[PDB]
RNA sequence: CGGCACCUUACGAGAAAUCAAAGUCUUUGGGUUCUGGGGGGAGUAUGGUCGCAAGGCUGAAACUUAAAGGAAUUGACGGAAGGGCACCACCAGGAGUGGAGCCUGCGGCUUAAUUUGACUCAACACGGGGAAACUCACCAGGUCCAGACACAAUAAGGAUUGACAGAUUGAGAGCUCUUUCUUGAUUUUGUGGGUGGUGGUGCAUGGCCGUUCUUAGUUGGUGGAGUGAUUUGUCUGCUUAAUUGCGAUAACGAACGAGACCUUAACCUACUAAAUAGUGCUGCUAGCAUUUGCUGGUAUAGUCACUUCUUAGAGGGACUAUCGAUUUCAAGUCGAUGGAAGUUUGAGGCAAUAACAGGUCUGUGAUGCCCUUAGACGUUCUGGGCCGCACGCGCGCUACACUGACGGAGCCAGCGAGUAUAAGCCUUGGCCGAGAGGUCUGGGAAAUCUUGUGAAACUCCGUCGUGCUGGGGAUAGAGCAUUGUAAUUGUUGCUCUUCAACGAGGAAUUCCUAGUAAGCGCAAGUCAUCAGCUUGCGUUGAUUACGUCCCUGCCCUUUGUACACACCG
């Protein structure tokens, strides 16, 4: 999260502005690349067919 | 807050600043002339020629040099 | 067949609550009686009538008033109910505070001024607010423009600048005055207009911070319910520190908060290393006994080795792991064992939605509007004040002693900080001085020097001997030093002398569950000087719970409400 706060000068008085922009963790080139509690599990490599017991010398 | 800020009362009288005194055509009475033919001058190395003293109580004093003699 | 009812539905009705009639009513007509027409005045007055009476029946008007009222919704509140929770709650206790003296802040009073903000928690050692000057905003006085710029005027035959000597002034301010000298179109004067302000308004604001409330809470999409406000999701039960989980399920999928996370503490003879850490050896060497021993100094060139202790990257480790039990046997929970660690392992940083007329305009060259702007509310200098004292209050420090005071001796931490042509940093060692301090050197911009910060409580050996006593050290006299331009209204330190109150503190009331409380110091912040204050840090190290909802509050559900400025209604 990066934050910018500015003062706005108006004829009646100052207005305050706050902008908060959250970036994508996956697009973070500096520190962490994911949120701390975000868990990624790999896709399975299963439902495969197996040939009883040959050997390739 | 401030209790109806005091309206100044002045024990002393109104005081007046100082303008510059006038002296018409000073160089006229600076120099002496006779037909068909002057106070003093500062001798300090600050200015040199072209500065006039005054005639106080037997005392001299210029203005471009704050020095007194005799 | 008749009757007293009930349950479900809601086609239908209704503002809804609800209704088998309160349905068959704008698609408005089966018969018929009675009653109402905003709220009050008022079922009052008057007349009549009935009554033994009490009263009953009939029954106005003047005048007054913008709502009153019904049903439901969300919240809030309840001396309502049911669940759960907290040492800013209690219980069992510890230390106390409240009582004294003093330090400090607040009110009051005084004042020339004693600047000012804040008043339950959530004002009162708070404004980092320990003010001699400055700070500084207040008070008595004296300067200066640092009033941009554009006009207009004056004016070079002078717009204007300063300053010797006196007088003058607190002042060696040419501020002002006598004085003729100096300088020269940057300036002076009037207009327009700027600028500054710790001036006002925090009830005009931004930002920040505090609080509600540091609990478990908060929100939309689509779908379901409701004419609507709204509601379900977001929940009976069990469980958790937890809206956190198991699950239940008119929802389903999600978002925030919680948790995860980050910092820090504890373990690692497991990696990488160390001449700014430490060590084993080895030279050279000390004293003491000679067994080849015991304790040391030394060598950052000893052209040695190493990493247990120290440092810090890069990792490992805890996940409730094992075993008994119990419980939807799901989530969990309780005992042991092992383990450095088994309360989420200990401590923190971070922290949702809605809000408050909470605080701050005196942090800000953050600001709108108002005010003021040359005898200034700008700025600066001198001096005073913020400390002023019949009195009330808050945070504290010293104590009232023998579990002690004094004198000797022993002798152990941890977090930290530090400068140069100064306006001057941390200071070892040597010398002088009773001390406080002075002086000369040298090290250190720092794991290198200060510094093993040799801290204080504490431990040992004596003196004192139950008394306001050698407990306590306020108040005061005299003297010596240091900081500062300046110590008077004692800045602070030191020496002698003076030697108060206080004998454990009424009603009340605070904080706290383990390396915690209490006690004890140290460093850093403020800082020329000054710490009885804060923020951290270690040293010594407990008593008592490990529970509850009685008090004070908090969360959720049900329920009542004539409350919504929300019971301080």
């Amino acid at each position: 999260i990066d934050i910018a706060i500015r003062h706005v000068l108006m004829r009646q008085g100052v207005l305050g502005i706050k902008v908060k922009i959250m970036k994508d963790p996956a697009a973070n080139r500096f520190g962490p690349r994911a949120l701390p509690d975000a868990v990624k599990i790999a896709e399975a490599k299963d439902e495969d067919e197996v040939i009883p017991a040959p050997t390739v010398k | 807050g401030g209790k109806k800020r005091k309206k100044k009362v002045y024990t002393t009288p109104k005081k007046i600043k100082h303008k510059h005194r006038k002296h018409k055509l000073a160089v006229l009475t600076y120099y002496k002339v006779d037909n068909e033919g002057l106070r003093r001058e500062c001798p300090a190395p600050t200015c040199g020629a072209g500065i006039f003293m005054a005639n106080m109580k037997d005392r001299q004093y210029c203005g471009k040099c704050h020095l007194t003699l005799k």
